[PDB]
């Protein structure tokens, strides 16, 4: 049985550091920008 | 008396009759055929070459340039000695053989039918 | 912009049903296809081809269908009558391979005539369920001793009835005959649908024959005719492939 | 000029201004200057040249 | 103990981190503000070849 | 007119997870090399998408290239890596065992894994070896330019090690694990190992 | 006389060759595939030509079978290539073929769904090069000779970049300038 | 006793290549014994060695009358009272060895009815990010 379905929102950044101190606020940002665009869904 | 030479004579007839009847009607009448299932023109193979052989790399001749060269070519080893393929035959049988320059001539035979590729 | 989707077109259907086309699936320059003739890279030059602007105008669009030690060919008939227009073809059957039901080659089959009745599928695995199911041990033979039948043989295409004559030695394994047919069609100069049709019509008469030597056990292995060249010297063949329209 | 020129990669000096003034003139939008050179000329060109 | 198969070893990750330390000369100050980069260099086709993508990404 | 009834939904090709699963499936290396970094990505941003529950012809796939790293692991007391054709196949495998090792935090993906007789092996041969590292035995000394091959190693076994061990409560008399990690435990100066 | 030959045979070899109008596109996983030889991926797949099992199932027969739907695939390709039209032409049991067309499905050799307007286009490989593909002298079409290795190519093309490779234009736009 | 009129009356001249220098056309030897064993080691009442003497040197005799045709299976099948199975076996030996289908017209050799090659189309990849052309 076959669902053609949207995937999930993947956070691709532009910019890819290795450290992760320089990620987790473009994270957080990531996190909060897509469950609040999410939470109206429901 | 009379009567393998009518027979042999009789089967010359109707192999000439069978290529008369074959080459007419494919390539002369209206050059190919066509397929009703799909619509793909029919072709006889003798006309296709089969195998495809190696690719060959190049360069243009003026530097800093952008353009593709995508071309064919057609290649063959001496196209007069036939292709009656003895490299179909294992190593074990013709080692009784009457001669030495007979199994020479083989040999040279199946080198230059295993010479396909360049 | 401007290339054509890779997909999408299966105009096989009004083909079948064309009535100028020679299929006997259903009954209810000077060139016609530009496969050795450039067109100078317009597409649009394609249509000028009687045969190509009619699988753009009558096409449709389909979706894709989505899915042991020595084999035994059955040959399987079929001849189903269906609202006026009927299905009459043959194809073999290995029965030794189980991996498609002919459950699914219904359903398969019943997809490209564009039928998809959901009835057709049962009584033409029925079919073929009977047909497979009455000759399980007779095509499983091992036969011996040298039997050199002669063979007619008749294959009905369309009013272009192929006959033949030959000797046939039904012990060695050798020669396949999907390949005498592949010789026969290859010296002819006759089209690729003879290929199936004429091998199809061989090994039904293959176990036509082997039916005779297991139910009865009639061996009557008594002079193949000849003609006094080959096996028995008469005095030191029989005939020749024809193809005739009635 | 109006016609064709000759092989591509010349870059006559028509060809040149034309390029320059789409470029005064829409500030983006290289289709809108590919076709202000003339329409024979592809925007992954057009870009290619102005670097 | 077997001298064959490290200098073999030596010669390949030598040359493979010259390479690596010479995958950075081309983004200078005033090797980019010239024109050695984009015109005639089809030999090194790095850059000027991603054109066609990022445009079509509708970076620029 | 019949090119406007297209799907819109198969007019981009094949979808992307046909597209990763048939990549791998080839023999063509920078399509593996593709394959297995968007695997990456799946696995750590959606794993859900990658749970061995619900695709079971995937475990096999990535045994493929888990089980030839034990001949790598073998012959790496010396310098053996000289090409570029096997250390894209370690590289390979390394990345295909951090799959693994993300997709055991998940406990519907856990059980597929421990019931495979094949990938405890392997978690068994690694800590062997390090145990040979940890120990100081004169069989099979560690090359040192091979460590970091070795030390990224052996941080993606134990995390396995961490995930199935409440899947092997019955321990037994004579565990060859429980001696390992004893042995490891009094070597390591890794807060996070201990 | 080895010149007019030559000609006769560049000529007759022109006369059938059957020009491309349409392009091809396959799927990126699938380049392994070639139309010469048989590849191990095919070998493991379909291994009942292989194993030597029945009479009816050589390695010739399967290539013969794989050759015929691919080249009745790529001649007519924006057209979707059924089961039935192809198991009236080939003379193989049934269960084989339907395996032979699943499978060159399943690597999208054939019938392969996709819409080229909506994906954009790059330059992999280097810019140049005099690409000629090497074909064999179809023979059939030799000299007669009653009693010479000469390579001769057919169709010269250029091509200014890989944007007018993917659509076959082959600078004939200097008769359509737009 | 019967084929020395017919080799001698209308038989265009021999031509034959140096790796077939062992053949007799008097007698079988050793090569034809071990190839097609069949006729020799009591296969049936059918397949003695004389009706294979026979048929080898009509075959051979029929190519003698046109040498620049290409003698064909069903051609020898009107007048050879013999298997179609040993048919086939003897003229592909013969034709393999290279002596009855040597040096012909190659426009005689019959091709069996098919569609086009296509190994010098162009084609294009469907890689994730784009559509680049297949060079190697």
């Amino acid at each position: 049985p076959l669902n053609w379905v949207q995937g999930p929102a993947i956070f691709h950044m532009l910019t890819s550091p290795y450290t992760q101190d320089e990620i987790i606020n473009h994270e957080m940002n990531f996190l909060k920008g897509r469950l609040l665009e999410l939470q109206e869904i429901t | 008396t009379n009567w393998l030479y009518q027979h042999s004579a009789a089967c010359s007839r109707f192999n000439s009759d069978l290529f008369y009847d074959r080459v007419k009607v494919l390539l002369v009448d209206q050059q190919g055929l066509r397929d009703a299932y799909t619509n793909i023109l029919h072709i006889p193979e003798s006309t296709q070459s089969t195998t495809v052989l190696g690719w060959r790399r190049s360069k243009n001749d003026s530097p800093s340039d952008t353009s593709i060269v995508y071309e064919t070519v057609i290649h063959d080893n001496d196209l007069n000695k036939p292709k009656t393929g003895l490299s179909e035959i294992p190593k074990e049988i013709y080692e009784d053989v009457v001669d030495e320059d007979v199994l020479r001539a083989i040999t040279e035979q199946q080198n230059f039918e295993k010479c396909n590729e360049y | 912009n401007q290339l054509i989707p890779q997909a999408y077109i299966s105009n096989f259907h009004n083909r079948l049903t064309n009535e100028d086309d020679g299929i006997p699936i259903f009954t209810m320059g000077n060139a016609v296809l530009p496969d050795l003739q450039d067109q100078h890279h317009n597409p649009f030059n394609i249509l000028r081809y009687p045969k190509i602007r009619d699988t753009f105008i009558n096409g449709k669009v389909v979706s894709p269908y989505r899915l042991s030690g020595e084999a035994i060919m059955i040959p399987i008939t079929l001849d189903i009558e269906h609202m006026g227009h009927t299905i009459k073809d043959q194809f073999l059957w290995n029965y030794n391979d189980d991996s498609i039901s002919p459950e699914e080659f219904a359903s398969i089959y019943c997809k490209d005539l564009d039928m998809t009745s959901a009835t057709l599928q049962t009584q033409i695995a029925n079919i073929i369920k009977e047909q497979l199911k009455d000759l399980e041990n007779i095509a499983a033979t091992e036969i011996m001793s040298d039997l050199h039948v002669i063979i007619n043989l008749t294959c009905n295409l369309q009013d272009r009835f192929f006959e033949d004559n030959f000797q046939w030695n039904l012990n060695d394994k050798s020669l396949t005959p999907e390949r005498f047919a592949t010789s026969i069609v290859q010296d002819l100069g006759l089209t690729r649908e003879f290929i199936p049709l004429i091998s199809q019509s061989l090994h039904e008469t293959i176990l036509k024959i082997k039916k005779d030597w297991v139910d009865g056990h009639l061996i009557q292995d008594h002079v193949p005719n000849d003609a006094a060249f080959g096996y028995l010297s008469g005095i030191r063949s029989n005939w020749c492939p024809r193809v005739e329209i009635l | 000029e109006n016609n064709g020129n000759s092989v591509k990669k010349n870059w006559s000096d028509q060809e040149m201004l034309l390029l320059l003034e789409g470029i005064e003139m829409y500030e983006d939008q290289w289709e809108k200057i590919a076709d202000h050179v003339g329409g024979h000329k592809r925007v992954e060109d057009c870009i290619e040249k102005f670097l | 103990l077997h001298p064959r198969e490290t200098l073999t070893h030596y010669l390949w990750s030598s040359k493979q981190n010259e390479l690596v330390l010479q995958g950075d000369q081309y983004f200078n100050e005033d090797a980019a503000r010239t024109s050695d980069i984009y015109s005639n260099n089809n030999n090194d086709r790095s850059l000027m070849g991603n054109i066609s993508l990022l445009y079509s990404q509708g970076r620029l | 007119n019949v090119f406007q009834s297209l799907p819109k939904e198969t007019a981009r090709g094949v979808d992307d997870l046909t597209r990763m699963e048939m990549a791998l499936l080839s023999g063509i290396p920078e399509e593996i090399k593709w394959s297995l970094k968007k695997y990456l990505t799946y696995s750590n941003k959606a794993p859900y998408m990658i749970s061995l529950r619900t695709l079971p012809d995937l475990l096999p796939l990535f045994k493929t290239f888990i089980l030839p790293l034990e001949r790598i692991v073998e012959g790496l007391n010396k310098s053996s890596i000289c090409d570029s054709k096997a250390m894209d196949s370690l590289q390979m495998g390394l990345n295909a065992l951090l799959i693994l090792r993300n997709l055991a935090q998940d406990t519907d993906s856990v059980q597929i894994l421990v019931k495979d007789r094949e990938i405890k092996s392997f978690i068994l041969f690694i800590l062997k070896k390090f145990q040979c590292v940890a120990t100081g035995d004169n069989k099979w000394q560690l090359y040192e330019g091979n460590a970091t091959f070795f030390n990224e190693l052996t941080h993606y076994t134990l995390d396995l090690m961490e995930a199935i061990s409440s899947y092997i409560a019955p321990a037994m008399k004579d565990d060859h694990y429980f001696q390992t990690l004893v042995s490891i435990l009094n070597y390591t100066k890794d807060r996070y190992m201990v | 006389n080895y010149e007019q030959e030559a000609q006769k045979l560049e000529e007759k070899a022109l006369r059938f060759l059957a020009k491309q109008t349409h392009p091809v596109i396959i799927p990126s996983f699938a380049s392994w595939f070639d139309i010469s030889k048989i590849h191990e991926i095919e070998k493991r797949s379909n291994p009942d030509f292989f194993n030597d099992s029945s009479r009816f199932k050589t390695p010739k027969a399967y290539k013969d079978t794989r050759n015929f739907i691919i080249n009745t695939y790529r001649l007519s390709p924006y057209e979707y290539l059924t089961i039935t039209a192809v198991r009236r032409n080939v003379a193989m049991d049934v269960a084989s073929i339907v395996k032979i067309h699943a499978f060159l499905e399943k690597w999208g050799l054939i019938n392969y769904q996709i819409d080229p307007r909506t994906k954009p286009s790059l330059i992999g490989p280097s810019f140049t090069g005099h690409f000629q593909v090497v074909l064999d002298t179809p023979q059939g079409l030799k000299p007669f000779l009653p009693e010479f290795p000469v390579n001769l190519t057919i169709k010269k093309n250029v091509y200014d970049s890989a944007q007018d490779f993917n659509a076959l234009q082959d600078e004939s736009r200097n008769s359509r300038q737009i």
